[PDB]
């Protein structure tokens, strides 16, 4: 107790700071009720009754769906939006209603396209090239 | 029949393969329609309608028919609930399961490319003294009025060409039921 | 019998169809009418009146008839209990089928627009000695007689017309059970 | 039989467990050895789990073993619990028995159940001596069936005797009037 | 079989009503005793042995009788293990069902007010050859026989009058059934 | 029916042998073709369908064969589904069997060295008045000519070889069936 | 029976080694015995093993399967009588473990040549009956290696039913002793 | 059927014996040869091979045979896959069961001491006109071909001395059945 949180202390030293809450399926559904109190006023009040504003921080939150997962969801019958509007119906399904209407906007991101894993690869061969070059290593993929 | 297991982050969802196709709004009729079959097939429709009032639910239809009473329970619910039922013929809708057939949601009713259906005047029976003859023949009679004039509603065929046509069993292919007016049209692949 | 999984906040449930529609306190009757289907009815009738004492209480009838003891036992757990039962035909209601259905709540009973309603007098049976077939006989007309009062107490109906009415099978539309005072409107599509 | 969810538990139970937990009985069937068997085990269980609240047996059978029927009787009687019964439908042969060895007082029938009373069925077959001892026996069991409802009734062993020589159908009033229940249960 | 809800100071377990009552070290004997219900008893005693050398075992009687070696198997099983067994008639103990009731502790052998217990010698058949009817007789006899013994050894009677009382179907009260010597005491009410 | 505990990440589920073989899009036909089998069937091949439109689909054949409508209901669906069929006769298939084998995608269609397969015209039969024969004749004809049109065109041979190969049954090995054309190659083994 | 620790009341015993035949030795039967013994003989293998033995009789085949199973895995199996074992119920208890086989005090146990039949023609009644009478001759010989009686007392001993007591068991070499009680 | 229990460091598991029994790769036929049976063996060797694709596989056959054309179809099955499988006659292999125990690898074929294998001709039957029971007998007669071939191939006995002495019932001991090159050792206890 004679310890702060770990979170609360990092943003009360870092106030304008990018806060990444990773995975959050995994994590048990109640432990986002803190978040509540943080979405709608920016304060969290640590445990000694400090109140450390988050009013100028960006909260991310990242949330997978595996691939068995988004496939059972999948429409079974004779004959994105789609994608979309069943991912965000089910992600209903684990929250808590007042705790995504906190949420400022939920994005759903798409299923890599074949041509973007040929950007993506060019794009990492191209800093890989950079970093070469700078010891003098002269690289060039076909 | 096998059993389709869904992973997600509350918990494991165990379906046999038509509850999983529930899950998709589908209902199977795929056996004789007796009064568990009908009853089933009721329960079905209503928890469909609770689960989303407004989105469509597809009745695939494989069934040599059946009672006439547990088909009209059937009738009357798909016509009660507001979403509209899209009929599909799988194989065959004999008797009671082409009048079902006939009674999905207009423009939504359909047959696989050669599936077949067939109609026919309700069949029944009777064992009395003449009395209790007579009051079977009248009401299996009022029944046979009943799905005619059904029929002449929702296909636009004249009822006296139902009456003729019924008579004997009739056989029809997918084309020729789309020209019958039972569905509306061939699924093609 | 399918499965429904219905995701809820306090977790994710399986429910059979039929259990799922006693959640919404619906009861579906949809078989000859025994004692242990007469048990599990009254069963769950009062399960439903434990849960909430005031929440009306719909019972679906799709039955060829039965035992008539086991419908007097539906019969007098309706009465019983407090919530009012809701009856609707779907199918068929026939014998003590539609006795059960006239056993609805004032108001409360309904059948689909081409559902089919029919009332004869009970079947029944006497073997043995003169003095036994007498004593069966007996029974059976005071089992009539039962029933005759009662839907004429329900149906508002003269009970010789009830008497007369229900001598041979005799089979009702929804419009002719309703002006027969059975059921109390025929239900409309939405 | 459908799955009930009670919420304040969240917990899932099948009808008759959960007619159970209340202390509710249900006796839906005819009475055989291994329907009395479970209906002693549930009495007996029910007297653990708590010694003096009532039970409740809901009785709608057409009969039975006569030996099963006893084997209840004497399990209602041992236990400290007062056993009610409730006829639902029918209570007929044993199913009657059953219904007046409830508790003075906690013996009711539905406006319009039946209850009926008669002489054993049983048979004899084989020698002329092994048919003495059946009729023997079915006549001991009689005079103790007799024996038991005019203690229960306090109805005369010879009305008793009289009156159930022929299958003797009794409304809920007649069985009111014959003291086999104590009341016939009025609706609100 | 109805399932019940039972360590109420904590209220997780479910139970069956059979395995609750041999969580409480109840064996029900409850049919006719054939081979695989005299397997289970077996397979149970040897359960609550193992679970505790100490405390006494109930078994419930209720049958008609059965195979008499798998009454023996039974029997048998009884001697064999360390704990008392009290047996309790609840409603009949016929043949093998009240040899079996017998064959419990001294002085923890008991009956209902108005239990039954019938005893009777062993029946057989014989089908074929001479010699083969002669030895399925001699078998049939030597395990009266061994009836009898146990049956003089285990009440005190004279084998001669168990020998005559068994010569037909003999039905014994409650009370008879504890001068006969089969049962200690009468199980009376509170 | 043998289960497998078989499971990725968690490693909690089980499944028994049949569902273990869908999660592969392995499908099993050893039955005589019914309604049922062929609703499942059906059904089956729809949910491979959802769960990838592109991966191509096992379909294992060893019918002695079955209801000719509940073979047009599969042939159907197997031409409706997005997905490649292979169709992989093992043991026989006859009547309805190898109408499904032949089903079974341009290129994929398999046998095992010594599977059989046997063609033959429908089976059926007709009761009651000349009438209702004569319809009944009409109709199991115009189903045979509707079969030889289907194996005409997937097979490649004329109609009237086939009409003429399907007058008895036909009994053809692996070889001979790959030659007809219902078949595209045998399986040699490793 | 469910017991709670929860087992169904084999499943606990079979933790605990007991393996039940308590049923006609048909063919799936012996395929169930089989399988526990060789999981049992996995999960320890010098442990001993318990066979509880109360059938009327059953198939030769499903018999000498069993039989072989014993002979072949690693650990001693014990076999008890616990009600009656006849025709391959009595061969499987003589087949115990020497020294482990025992029988309760009033079990009975019988010993007779093997039942069979045959139809048809001439040949194949004469190949049939040769083929029961070698199954004979391998049943003689058994019991005459595990009870060490002569081939030629068995032979007479089984040519009708023969009724043995517990004592006339142990004399015979069918089971080593008779189990007290205690 | 009873249950297995077993710890493992993920938790603890509950098998029936059979499934435990296949975790091992162990394949048990103790039934009649059937398309049931066959569908459940075909897929077990399936899931077998997909599991692990080098490790071998053990059929341990205890059946009297049944159906030509479902033990065709493990045997195909049993070829086509690439794992080795072992087959063990467990006590009888008769007609089909000793053909599938012909079927297992070179030198990994095996019996009990004194298990019994037979070896006959496969039954039928023709029923109808002329030309139908021709075809039918044409159809056993290349049934029994193929049965010869691959018994010949694969014991390396002579065609010729198989049909010779496949003629009757043939009863073989584990050594003349290694003799006979069925099986190529008997498993000696230890
Ligand atoms: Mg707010």
């Amino acid at each position: 107790h004679d310890d702060g949180g770990q979170l609360t202390e990092k943003v009360r030293r870092k106030p304008y700071s990018v806060i990444l809450f990773d995975e959050i399926e995994k994590a048990h559904p109640d432990v986002f009720n803190i978040l509540l109190q943080v979405l709608d006023d920016g304060h969290l009040t640590d445990t000694k009754g400090r109140t450390v504003d988050f009013r100028n921080t960006i909260i991310i939150m990242t949330s997978n769906v595996g691939a068995q997962e988004l496939q059972d969801q999948r429409f079974a019958g004779f004959g994105y939006e789609t994608i979309r509007k069943t991912m965000l119906k089910e992600l209903k399904n684990s929250f808590r209603p007042e705790f995504l209407n906190r949420v400022d906007d939920i994005i759903v991101f798409h299923k890599l396209t074949k041509e973007e894993l040929k950007e993506i690869v060019t794009m990492m061969v191209n800093k890989l090239t950079n970093r070469l070059s700078e010891q003098n290593i002269n690289i060039i993929v076909t | 029949i096998p059993t389709v297991i869904e992973t997600t982050n509350r918990g494991e969802r165990a379906y046999d393969i038509y509850s999983r196709l529930l899950k998709d709004r589908i209902i199977m009729l795929g056996s004789q329609i007796d009064d568990n079959v009908a009853n089933s097939i009721v329960s079905q429709l209503l928890f469909l309608q609770a689960q989303d009032s407004e989105k469509d639910i597809y009745l695939y239809i494989n069934s040599p028919g059946g009672s006439v009473t547990a088909g009209f329970a059937i009738y009357d619910t798909i016509q009660h609930i507001k979403p509209d039922v899209q009929t599909i013929c799988i194989g065959m809708a004999a008797s009671m399961g082409s009048f079902l057939l006939a009674a999905g949601a207009k423009g939504k009713r359909f047959a696989l490319p050669n599936a077949e259906v067939m109609i026919h005047q309700p069949l029944g029976g009777a064992q009395g003294q003449a009395t209790e003859i007579e009051i079977a023949a009248n009401h299996i009679l009022k029944t046979r009025e009943k799905l005619n004039r059904i029929l002449s509603e929702r296909t636009g065929q004249s009822i006296e060409k139902i009456q003729k046509d019924t008579d004997r069993d009739n056989f029809l292919t997918a084309e020729e039921a789309k020209e019958y007016g039972l569905i509306d049209e061939v699924m093609v692949p």
